[PDB]
């Protein structure tokens, strides 16, 4: 047998390498530079025509397995991550590709949940999965996803990408090189998705629970005279070349806390675990709550773990969940790989047995008799 | 938990009912369609005709298999995941926990309620689960009323009008000089 | 076919999905008689080589090193390959000015053995993890093959023989309290230069770092020779052994190698009327063609026509001489002068001939795009001949339709 | 333009000798090191300097306008030399291009406006896009594309380079007469 590759298509990033290795060998922006299209098509779009989607992956998992990876696709099995309750026509297209054209040995459709929980090694975790579309998270107990308790809001890179470029066209303050010495404001009318991602990285971070819950009150401005703290120093980002985008200090810190904002309705990022740890059975409440797992490259953004961790401990006091999860004990994982990578590095470490893989994969010889792809929908 | 269990299947499908006020919709979108099957494993793998709704904004969604297989977890709630009867099994089990003489009488006297019994081919579905749970050469009659939703109402407004409710209701006064076990006592 | 826009005129492909590609990019596939696209066919892996330091490497050592040059080495702040430099060896870029110094690393005795990259941090837990899931996955196994062979066997678990060292992983210990944001990031000046953008931190996944001072160069990726391999067809193209510093094709196969190749030699008036002027040159040696059929009527995928081209010319026999011929040789009776077609044919010199096609152009509002079938007497030689031994007449009497997509400027 | 190449009528002063045709406008500074063997084309105001130079051109080299060929110097520590450069056969530099590099491979069709850096070496059937940038010291494999700033791989070239690119550099010969 050989080493089963490990691929993991996300609507930001894509991971891919070999089983039975410490990090994926290649990961890159999904997406493909097609000749005419100045920007390039994003490969995984949800709620389009199966030929256009089709097209798209026949093309991205072509550059994966040549450009980034060398190997032949019909030698080696595939093991595809891909969260759960991803969209039926997507799932049956991406399988229809490595079937079809590639001819792959057999594919195996791993929940990112369940792969996150075994590079720890523990059996029972929570598993917190905060994206680029959609923050995610699904209880898994001793092996077995409990979706009836499942839980999900748009509070991840896309929602807060979409935040930061509402904030910058406000207090839009850049240096042209045309006399725009002084402040011009929305010289240009959108700012590029590549751009406000490379500003999110390095410029924002995630402030603490203490002066972002002091940040929330001054942005509202209830009954309140001046009641912020004060901000970082105002960073100066090229743009193009010669247009300087000077960013303000307020701006850096006041970005991410629309993720950790109740808004009301009382759904947050920090909440989306206590309201899903509250629905589960009453056995498995203590084992989950002391086995927290924190995926997802939006969760890698500095200090979100402190702010989030925090945030659990002072949302716990609230009247709500003070009944249930009152005197329960929160304790954070550190995975072996980064928080981008836990997801793939599981998919190696089931993809490294050989034994059990080939057993609960899909074979290309059942894929071509019966044309069914086994999902959690009734069969 | 049909109308929860129906926005998991949609996200299947690819439309996110994230926000409280767009759980509204997709109770709106299970009220409008969703159709028990007879048999679930034959309406699977038909290809389904993918029968458009129109939302509050006007855009449309094809709903497609989440259709049918969202109300098919009252009948089956083991298959996402929750430990009960079914709807079928409490219908049969409450039938059979009664005494003997009078298992014949209640099969034969059954009255569909609420608002979760008018999903279309409810009745249909029903019928042919209680028949292989219950004895062969049982006769098994479902009397569906019209206004299934409106029927509990009409029964307290019957009761209400009849002059045996005079007796039967707790004064004020009564409440102030009983107790609290007032209320509970009186009840039935 | 890049400064001469050969992404222009189109040649159509028979099979499940049909595709409009260039004739440069498309293959012939002469073990049947249907060419076919580089979509269509399947990939395969022949050798591995580095972009920089061309050496042809073997499929078992890229596995063992990753798919990377030992040697050579690309810098992390921008995307180029490194050169050493001496004053005793630091490693320095050419199109930035970042150093191996400015990171800190220390420079080597030795030119190319010294360099190495840090081990992953996390290798000894992962060697643990997969021993414990491998020791588990076994007794699964065995489980699984017990109950089949049971089942196989069909005796309804009968009891003949009596029925039925461990590796235990500690699970990793969950922290209290996670570290918080240092207070550093309050009330400081972030440089840009000094922090790392997302492109250059992902090409380090391993341990993707913030600062710049942590981020070491990574070794270059090796590049891979492609091979084609048809559905119906066997073998169809490859590429040699020696694959660095050679443009040689060890079995060289292309549309435009067997196929006749149309050109828009002249471009007339987009102004409702006009007469373009195309060639129409061979490839083989000695074979006959024509441009009879005008695509039908509705049929073969004729949805792009916006135009209805006449090309009313009968075949008009054309031939290649592989040799380095003067300016009008010798003129030739049969071949060129008993049809003078003045009206049809244009020009015919030397393996080319012009042809004039009646366009009506402005039926849409721009964008002018022409359906028409070319036909070409192709000698297969599918049946074992050597140098021509067959007769081949049935092959050359074989009539191939290409159904062409012929794109004017507009 | 559509497969076809276009007329390009050339003026009465060009240096018509053996095949080989040099623009008058064009100067070449250092006429004995540099040897055009082939019947090539040098464009007007283009520039071919002899700092100790060797270069070598193809059979049918095309050079367009404004376009600078110059010999790269080896800061080598034995002695500081400027290294020969040899243009390979049927070679295609387009217009405003510069041009800084040692051993350029045959077959290739180098793009506008493109700066190739210092001491580069080119294997033959390559194509280097236009607005484009290759440092000092780099290498690009056959059947490839360069570009960008940095100058890296951007993907592979059509497989029939060697035998179509010969119509190109011909054609457009034949087809570039004097008015
Ligand atoms: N190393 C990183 N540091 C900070 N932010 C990151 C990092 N990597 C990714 N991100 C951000 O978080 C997101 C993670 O998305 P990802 O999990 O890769 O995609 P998906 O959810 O589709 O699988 C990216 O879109 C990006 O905005
Ligand atoms: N026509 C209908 N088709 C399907 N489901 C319906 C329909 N009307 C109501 N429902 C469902 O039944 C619910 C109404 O329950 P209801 O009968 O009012 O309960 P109760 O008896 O407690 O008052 C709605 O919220 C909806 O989920
Ligand atoms: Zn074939
Ligand atoms: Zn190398
Ligand atoms: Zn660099």
């Amino acid at each position: 047998e050989k080493t089963a590759v490990v691929i993991d298509l996300g609507e930001a990033f894509t991971k891919c390498g070999f089983a039975g290795e410490t990090g994926p060998r290649c990961i890159i922006p999904s997406v493909i530079k097609k000749a005419g299209m100045p920007k390039p098509i994003k490969v995984v779009q949800y709620n389009i025509n199966t030929e256009e989607l089709y097209s798209y992956l026949k093309e991205f998992i072509h550059i994966l397995y040549f450009r980034h990876l060398l190997v032949n696709p019909r030698d080696r099995r595939v093991v595809v991550i891909e969260s759960v309750l991803c969209p039926s026509h997507f799932r049956e297209t991406l399988t229809r590709v490595l079937f079809k054209y590639f001819e792959v040995p057999s594919v195996l459709l791993a929940p990112s949940h369940l792969m996150a929980l075994l590079t720890l090694g523990i059996n029972s975790a929570m598993v917190l999965d905060c994206g680029y579309r959609e923050s995610l998270v699904l209880p898994i107990y001793e092996g077995i996803p409990v979706l009836n308790c499942w839980g999900a809001l748009p509070l991840g890179g896309k929602a807060l990408h979409k935040e930061l470029e509402t904030q910058l066209l406000e207090q839009c303050t850049v240096d042209t090189g045309a006399a725009k010495e002084q402040s011009l404001p929305s010289v240009m009318g959108s700012i590029p998705e590549g751009v406000l991602e490379d500003i999110k990285v390095r410029t924002c971070f995630v402030s603490d629970l203490t002066r972002g819950l002091k940040i929330q009150a001054a942005k509202f401005n209830i009954d309140g005279n001046t009641e912020r703290p004060s901000p970082p120093p105002n960073v100066d980002y090229p743009l193009d070349g010669e247009k300087i985008l000077h960013v303000l200090g307020s701006i850096r810190d006041s970005v991410v806390e629309i993720l950790f904002e109740q808004d009301n309705e009382e759904k947050s990022v920090a909440t989306l675990i206590l309201d899903s740890l509250m629905q589960c059975p009453i056995d498995t409440r203590k084992q989950l709550a002391e086995n927290l797992v924190i995926i997802g490259g939006t969760s890698m953004l500095p200090g979100f773990l402190h702010r989030l961790l925090a945030e659990i401990r002072y949302l716990v006091e609230k009247p709500k969940y003070k009944k249930t999860l009152g005197t329960k004990t929160f304790r954070i994982h550190t995975p072996p790989a980064k928080a981008n990578c836990v997801a793939w590095l599981g998919g190696a470490i089931f993809g490294a047995l050989q034994d059990i893989l080939g057993s609960r994969s899909v074979s290309k010889e059942y894929y071509n008799q019966t044309g069914r792809i086994p999902d959690w929908c009734s069969l | 938990d049909v109308s929860r269990f129906l926005r998991l299947y949609l996200r299947k499908e690819g439309y996110d009912f994230h926000s409280s006020s767009e759980f509204e919709i997709v109770k709106a979108i299970k009220e409008r369609a969703c159709y028990l099957s007879i048999n679930p494993q034959k309406d699977e793998t038909l290809e389904t005709e993918k029968a458009q709704y129109y939302l509050p904004d006007g855009s449309t969604i094809e709903i497609g298999p989440s259709r049918f297989r969202a109300p098919e977890l009252l009948f089956r709630p083991d298959l996402i995941g929750e430990e009960s009867e079914g709807i079928h099994e409490v219908l049969v089990f409450a039938i059979q926990k009664s005494d003997m003489d009078l298992r014949r009488t209640l099969f034969s006297n059954i009255v569909l309620s609420g608002g979760s019994t008018l999903f279309k081919g409810f009745g249909d579905r029903l019928l042919s689960e209680v028949k292989k749970l219950a004895p062969k050469d049982v006769k098994i009659r479902i009397s569906a009323p019209q206004e299934r939703l409106y029927s509990t109402w009409i029964g307290g407004s019957i009761l209400a009008s009849l002059d045996t409710f005079k007796k039967m209701w707790v004064s004020k006064k009564e409440y102030e000089e009983d107790g609290a076990r007032s209320i509970h006592r009186k009840t039935f | 076919a890049s400064l001469l826009q050969s992404e222009r005129v189109l040649y159509l492909v028979q099979g499940e999905k049909k595709v409009r590609a260039p004739l440069s990019q498309l293959y012939f596939c002469r073990y049947c008689s249907e060419l076919r696209s580089l979509e269509c066919v399947s990939h395969e892996v022949d050798s591995h080589y580095c972009p920089s330091c061309l050496e042809n490497m073997p499929s078992a050592e890229a596995k063992l090193k990753k798919n990377r040059c030992a040697n050579c080495f690309d810098c992390p702040g921008c995307m180029h390959t490194l050169s050493t430099r001496a004053t005793a060896y630091y490693l320095a870029c050419g199109f930035c000015r970042w150093t191996s110094r400015d990171v800190g690393m220390a420079d080597k005795s030795v030119a190319s053995g010294g360099w190495q990259e840090p081990d992953h941090p996390h290798t000894q837990r992962m060697n643990k993890l997969i021993e414990y899931y491998q020791q588990l996955a076994q007794k699964e196994k065995v489980e699984r093959d017990r109950k089949k062979l049971a089942r196989r066997r069909n005796y309804m678990p009968l009891a003949f023989s009596q029925h039925t060292k461990e590796i235990k992983i500690e699970p990793a210990q969950a922290v209290d309290e996670v570290e918080p944001l240092p207070e550093d990031y309050y009330t400081r000046p972030v440089n840009l230069t000094e922090v790392t953008t997302l492109q250059q931190r992902l090409l380090q996944p391993d341990f993707q770092p913030i600062c710049a001072s942590q981020l070491y160069p990574r070794h270059k990726h090796l590049l891979i020779k492609r091979s084609l391999r048809c559905r119906q067809c066997e073998h169809n193209l490859s590429k040699p052994e020696f694959n660095p510093t050679s443009i040689k094709f060890k079995i060289q196969l292309v549309a435009v190698n067997y196929i006749p190749e149309v050109r828009i030699m002249s471009i007339p008036n987009l102004r409702y009327m006009k007469e373009s002027q195309v060639l129409l040159t061979l490839t083989n040696p000695v074979e006959n063609l024509t441009h009879v059929t005008l695509l039908e009527c509705e049929e073969g995928d004729p949805d792009d026509t916006n135009s209805t081209a006449k090309v009313s010319v009968p075949p008009t026999e054309l031939v290649l001489a592989g040799k380095d011929a003067a300016a009008e040789y010798d003129e030739l009776a049969e071949p060129q002068d008993f049809p003078d077609d003045p009206d049809v044919v244009a020009f015919r010199k030397a393996n080319k001939v012009g042809v004039f096609i009646k366009v009506t152009p402005q039926r849409e509002e721009g964008d002018v795009t022409v359906c028409f079938k070319l036909k070409h007497d192709f000698k297969n030689l599918a049946a074992p001949i050597r140098p021509v031994e067959e007769a081949d007449p049935g092959a050359e009497v074989s009539w191939l339709t290409q159904h062409v997509e012929l794109s004017l400027g507009p | 333009m559509e497969l076809g190449e276009l007329l390009y009528n050339k003026s009465e002063y060009i240096e018509t000798a053996s095949g080989n045709k040099v623009s008058r406008q064009s100067v070449l500074c250092g006429s004995q090191n540099i040897v055009l063997n082939g019947k090539t084309i040098v464009m007007n105001d283009c520039i071919i300097r002899g700092d100790l130079a060797n270069v070598r051109v193809g059979r049918h080299c095309v050079v367009k306008s404004r376009s600078v060929i110059r010999p790269p110097f080896k800061k080598f520590s034995k002695g500081v030399a400027f290294f020969p450069l040899h243009i390979g056969d049927h070679v295609f530099i387009e217009e405003d291009c510069v041009v800084n590099a040692a051993q350029i491979g045959s077959y290739v069709h180098v793009g506008k406006n493109c700066v190739i850096g210092r001491r580069c070496v080119l294997k033959d059937c390559c194509k280097i896009l236009d607005n484009t940038v290759l440092p000092p010291e780099t290498v690009v494999p056959p059947f490839t594309v360069f570009s960008g700033c940095p100058g890296l791989f951007s993907g592979e070239l059509p497989e029939c380079t060697q035998e179509l690119m010969i119509d190109v550099t011909k054609s457009y010969y034949q087809k570039f007469l004097p008015l």
